[PDB]
RNA sequence: AAAAUAGACUACGAAAGUGGCUUUAACAUAUCUGAACACACAAUAGCUAAGACCCAAACUGGGAUUAGAUACCCCACUAUGCUUAGCAACAGUUAAAUCAACAAAACUGCUCGCCAGAACACUACGAGCCACAGCUUAAAACUCAAA
């Protein structure tokens, strides 16, 4: 897990209000889950990611949470 | 030890992209860096408006710069990066790569 | 006084062929680009070289003593720019104590390497207060 | 094995010889660090 | 005016009873201002109460020997040499002078 | 109850129980042993319940 | 300045405590018990010096209200909230009748500290501050058959 790879870590975040899921909605064994949660704080602040919306371009990839 | 550059460089053309690049390579050298490879991520558009040397900005182009260097280099070229104007965001971080895949089997 | 920064890494100094190697992979695997958790392992295997009889047994307790004077060394080193750092004081202090323990006990098992220990790392043992 | 990994590596680094010519290829050059996760855990790549 | 008796208080100078409480006491008013004048007859014992007062947080100390602490000086108009010693302006002074001994 | 484990220790029909009497020549005894290590059990036996019966003698 | 999501996580730290990102240092100890008196921390009161003052706010003023108004609403502004410097343990057991009760199922071993009626009772002979009239500061006797 990249905090360059800002489609992967958009598959876990919320398309209209960019939070991110936990583990009970994405399923992630908690070790990953801490490893999506640091790249996801370190992408929004070094300006690969935004913040408060899911980025329109990875609206479309599949859907991996259950909500 | 290794580090990786993230950095993101105003738009502009291609000559003046070349310059700054050059520019900060050499200041990696300069404190002592070994640089390993350049890439460039391409140029887009921000995520969000950054404002930057008293101008705003919501285009930038990005690149990557692997390098080794000593210890004490990077809170020096931090500063360097500091003052550089066209650069509107660069951050240091330990090479993901170095980090060894842990076993969760 | 430190090993010089050009001195190789000790898991990159009994490899075959490193002397046949360019400049900049010297300069690679080397303590000018390492952490200084290493610089402190060849400061360890240094000792561990001019005291020990056998340098390669490090669960003797000559062995933890300089491993602890090493720590110490470092504690101090790093106490010396952030003074009001607690924890590491915390940490110096007691490593102190735990060191004094092992040459007491070292004193009072093995007097030749008592001597020999309190000479290459420059320790002078006291004796406790009485009161 | 590192040590000879690092033999073939060392040879391909930006020195300051091939500063400026690396920076124009990089410039001519990108690289892509995206890709995706299927619910059966395979690499989409885009 | 007329001679005013501020306080009576008793002392031991030998060990050293009631003089700290005497040292706050000074330390204390606006009206205990200036040169201190202790008088008295010669079995009175000042010279233990001077040596007392002389060795505590009472004097503007220079240096640790009492030696040079305390300084001879002749009485004014007279070849009388006495010691003296210089004190403190008490506490209400600094929010908003010297000790003598007189012959017994 | 009385304290400790083996109490018995503690009274004297078990203190007057010791038969070694020592000749006039002997002084000093001096008991080398170690807490751990089977071999030297007896030896540890030889503390907890003999020596205050030679003491006592 | 302080850190929504993750966190339905329960990790790090001796404790108090720590949950924005990066980097640098960095997380003692191969048996246990053992400090009022040794060294480090930590918290809780109360005063003392200076300093900041957005905001809030005991006290203190002002405005409106029944028929002793709203103690209660509104305005203003203090102390203060801020910033410095100071004053039972440890190892093993679940076998036994577990089992005064109530809590929190009972146990052993080993060590330290502590406990032998009400009574951590009451009382100012006095002492300090004060300076004629007030404030602060106590143990013991004594008594009882209770507590
Ligand atoms: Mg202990
Ligand atoms: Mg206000
Ligand atoms: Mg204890």
């Amino acid at each position: 897990v990249d905090y360059k790879n800002v489609q992967l870590l958009s598959q876990f975040v919320s398309p209209f209000t960019g939070c991110i899921y936990g583990r009970h909605i994405t399923g992630l064994c908690g070790k990953k889950q801490k490893e999506i949660t640091k790249a996801i704080k370190r992408a929004q602040i070094m300006g690969f990611m935004p913040v408060t919306y899911k980025d329109p371009a990875y609206l479309k990839d599949p859907k991996v949470c259950n909500i | 030890p290794r580090y990786e550059l993230a950095l993101i460089l105003k738009a502009m053309q291609r000559p003046e992209t070349a310059a700054t690049l050059k520019r900060t390579i050499e200041a990696l050298m300069d404190r002592g860096a070994i640089v390993r490879d350049l890439e460039n991520l391409g140029e887009r558009a921000l995520p969000y408006r950054i404002s930057a040397h008293s101008q705003q900005h919501n285009r930038g182009g990005y690149f990557l710069v692997d390098f080794y260097a000593p210890t004490a280099a990077v809170e020096s070229m931090v500063e360097h990066l500091s003052r550089d104007i066209d650069v509107i965001r660069g951050n240091i971080v330990k090479h993901p790569l170095t980090q060894e895949l842990k076993e969760c089997e | 006084d430190d090993p010089p920064p050009s001195t190789l890494l000790k898991d990159y100094q009994n490899v075959p062929g490193i002397e046949k190697v360019d400049d900049v992979v010297k300069r690679l695997l080397s303590l000018e680009m390492a952490n200084k958790k290493e610089m402190l392992k060849i400061k360890q295997e240094q000792f561990m070289k001019k005291i020990v009889a056998n340098p390669e047994d490090t669960r003797s307790l000559e062995a933890r003593i300089i491993a602890l004077s090493v720590k110490i060394r470092s504690y101090e080193e790093h106490l010396e720019k952030h003074r009001k750092d607690k924890a590491h004081k915390r940490y110096l202090l007691m490593s102190i104590d735990q060191r004094k323990k092992m040459l007491k006990n070292l004193r009072n098992t093995n007097y030749d390497v008592f001597e020999k220990i309190c000479w290459g790392l420059g320790i002078e043992y006291t004796f406790p207060p009485l009161y | 094995r590192e040590v000879l990994q690092l033999q073939e590596e060392v040879k391909n680094f930006i020195t300051r010889e091939n500063l400026e010519a690396r920076v124009e290829a990089a410039l001519d050059s990108r690289k892509n660090y995206n890709w995706a996760i299927t619910r059966e855990g395979l690499v989409v790549r885009p | 005016s007329r001679t005013v008796v501020r306080d009576v208080r008793l002392i031991s100078a030998k060990t050293g009873y009631g003089v700290e409480e005497l040292i706050s006491a000074l330390q204390r008013s606006w009206r205990y201002r200036g040169d201190v004048y202790l008088v008295g007859a010669t079995n009175a014992g000042k010279s233990t109460l001077f040596n007392t007062l002389l060795e505590s947080d009472y004097c503007t100390a220079k240096g640790s020997e009492a030696i040079d602490r305390a300084t001879i000086s002749p009485w004014p108009g007279t070849t009388l040499n006495l010691l003296k010693f210089p004190i403190c302006n008490p506490t209400p002074y600094r929010m908003f002078h010297w000790f003598y001994d007189t012959p017994g | 109850p009385m304290k400790g484990r083996f109490p018995i220790r503690r009274t004297l029909q078990y203190l007057s129980q010791g038969n070694v009497v020592f000749k006039d020549s002997v002084k000093v005894m001096t008991v080398n042993y170690n807490t751990h290590g089977e071999l030297g059990e007896g030896a540890r036996k030889f503390v907890f319940f003999n020596i205050p019966q030679i003491q006592y003698k």
